[PDB]
């Protein structure tokens, strides 16, 4: 279907502490496949995805060299907004961007991007048009001014438009196999104490990927929609993710109740009942 | 009306005899500085681009090895060393880290006597 | 300018076999500025050994990262993940329920 | 293919 | 990363249409190409850019560029030249990535002579 090649960039500073920390992570489809740490010893633009282990030496030096020469430009920029916001040199403070693309499944842009951020808050972003800005602050009017004064936003839409897509080809070519991978969720059901005329059933669901899930409570047919306990889907650390839900029910009234599991890996929705 | 003031404007020196230049800035809105050398035959060549105040860098053509370092936020320096044949050498300012928007000084035109 | 407290989440990999040898997990995330000091303890202890994943952020700007230690659970044995960040006052310390 | 950054 | 141009000089008559070639080499997707002016006095002068990107000639002041991406060429066309339009012309593109941004690769030169009517 539609796919997309995104980058991550975080600029943190430890004042007196060293340079700046630049990690520049990339990402296709939701899926990190490159990424460029500079606290690591000899950084290198390492492939995070065994799909990408296929391309040329030549690219790893080259987009190496590049994100070398990015690490400066934002070593740069944090002393500039520092004096935008006359801030002392004494404190830490971050810049993070995202960029990148977005195409449909037939080959065509989607939606084009390029967002920055100061200490978690928006910067300046690029329009829908990609051609305009939109500033967050007496701040980010400068950059804003600057760059229209300068034509960045052409340059930038040059490279959303061609350059970011044409990659954003190659590397799907390369590991559109990998990216399809699936693992259907296993479910089982809890009995918990809740000392009282009640008690918790747990529906658990673990080792599946992606991390989209949806788990839901019944009770005779008719759905849950108060009381229910659920947990951010989380890592199991293992490439695959986990996630559960409760209810607390009426002692006895176990069987009435019972609990579903969609997820795009399963043949079909699952039902679990919690068997004693 | 302008925005780089390159000093010396001209300099006359025994072959080997080291020379100090600056630049200055005269406007905040191109804090990109760099240096470029263009010998007798009117070739250009670019030597250095320093934006951050401390940033210090050598290198060496043929005929020349030199030493920049941007001191402040308005003055770049440059130094000459071990000149063997004549070169004038430009102070060049841009808006950003991209460019598309070099100006350059008036030069020191260094004259090997 | 605004900072984000952490959120903790510790639990299993495979589910609790006591006697048995699982991977502990510590996940922290919706916090910001990314500087964050995480570790695992054991009845208070302070597991040396801790692998640390690397640290990535969302689309809201907030950082997230995944800790873990292999271990072992027993009926007595305690775990938690104390964590230190810039936004609480007190690193909060959160105890691994082998139910949750 | 990562993207020249420029300046703020 | 050969910028060149092949004219060592041209002498033409003023109010007279002058193209000089600049032939250029880069590897990068996106780049700028440049000309630049230098007087007696030794000054450079920017006249014009063009965009990779651009499809069309740029344009300013009585200046063109012939730019012919397929054939790495884009040449200046100075129309009704005149006795102050003599000097030297460079011809530069900005292009390596990442130490580059502000190094800009200019070519040999050549030199410009509007010749007067009286
Ligand atoms: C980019 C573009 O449109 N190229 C044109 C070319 O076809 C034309 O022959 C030349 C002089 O007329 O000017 C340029």
């Amino acid at each position: 279907g539609p796919h997309s090649l995104r980058y991550f960039v975080t600029a943190v500073s430890r004042p007196g502490l060293g340079e700046p920390r630049f990690i520049s992570v990339g990402y296709v489809d939701n899926t990190e496949f490159v990424r460029f740490d500079s606290d690591a010893e000899n950084p290198r633009y390492e492939p995070r995805a065994r799909w990408m282990e296929q391309e040329g030496p030549e690219y790893w030096e080259r987009e190496t060299q590049k994100a070398k020469g990015n690490e400066q430009s934002f070593r740069v920029d944090l002393r500039t907004l520092l004096g935008y916001y006359n801030q002392s040199k004494g404190g830490s403070h971050t810049i993070q961007v995202i960029s990148g693309c977005e195409v449909g499944s037939d080959g065509r842009l989607l939606r084009g991007y390029q967002q920055y951020a100061y200490d978690g808050c928006d910067y300046i972003a690029l329009n829908e048009d990609l051609k305009t800005w939109t500033a967050a602050d007496m701040a980010a009017l400068i950059t804003k001014h600057k760059w229209e004064q300068a034509g960045e936003a052409e340059r930038l839409r040059a490279y959303l438009e061609g350059t970011c897509v044409e990659w954003l080809r190659r590397y799907l070519k390369n590991g559109n196999a990998t990216l399809l991978r699936t693992d259907s969720p296993k479910a089982h059901v809890t009995h918990h104490s809740r000392p009282e005329d009640k008690v918790t059933l747990r529906c658990w669901a673990l080792g599946f990927y992606p991390a989209d899930i949806t788990l839901t409570w019944q009770l005779n047919g008719e759905e849950l929609i108060q009381d229910m306990e659920l947990v951010e889907t989380r890592p199991a650390g293992d490439g695959t993710f986990q996630k559960w839900a409760s209810v607390v029910v009426p002692l006895g009234k176990e069987q009435y109740y019972t609990c579903h599991v969609y997820h795009q890996g399963l043949p079909e929705p699952l039902t679990l009942r919690w068997e004693p | 009306v302008t925005l780089l003031e390159q000093n010396p404007r001209w300099r006359l020196v025994p072959r080997g005899q080291a020379v100090n230049l600056r630049c200055i800035l005269k406007n905040s809105q191109y804090p990109w500085m760099s240096w470029y050398q263009q010998d007798l035959q009117k070739q250009l060549q670019w030597l250095f681009t320093l934006r951050s105040p401390g940033d210090k860098e050598v290198k060496s053509l043929p005929g020349a090895d030199y030493l920049a370092t941007r001191v402040t936020d308005t003055e770049l320096r440059l130094q000459v060393a071990n000149m063997s044949q004549g070169r004038t050498l430009y102070c060049t300012c841009s808006a950003d880290r991209v460019g598309n928007t070099l100006y350059f000084g008036e030069g020191s035109r260094l004259i090997v006597v | 300018m605004i900072q984000k407290t952490p959120q903790i989440q510790v639990y299993s990999r495979h589910p609790p076999e006591n006697g048995k040898p699982n991977i502990l997990n510590c996940y922290v995330t919706q916090f910001h500025p990314p500087h964050i000091e995480i570790q695992m303890l054991k009845n208070g202890k302070k597991i040396p050994k801790v692998e640390m994943s690397d640290m990535s952020f969302s689309k809201d700007w907030s950082f997230y990262i995944l800790a873990h230690t292999e271990f072992t659970p027993t009926e007595t044995d305690t775990y938690a993940c104390r964590v230190k960040h810039d936004s609480m006052a007190e690193p909060k310390t959160v105890y691994w329920d082998r139910d949750m | 293919s990562q993207y020249y950054y420029n300046s703020l | 990363q050969k910028v060149t141009q092949t004219q060592t000089s041209i002498s033409v008559m003023e109010k007279t249409t002058v193209t000089m070639d600049c032939v250029y080499e880069t590897q990068d997707s996106s780049y700028f190409l440049f000309w630049y002016k230098q007087t007696a006095s030794g000054e450079i002068v920017f006249l014009i850019r063009q965009d990779s990107y651009k499809k069309e000639n740029a344009t300013v002041g009585h200046y063109s560029l012939n730019f012919q991406k397929p054939k790495s060429s884009i040449g200046l066309i100075i129309t009704a030249t005149q006795i102050e339009d003599s000097a030297v012309y460079f011809c530069a593109m900005r292009g390596d990535y990442g130490g580059s941004g502000n190094k800009l690769i200019f070519g040999t030169g050549t030199l410009l002579s509007v010749k007067p009517g009286s």
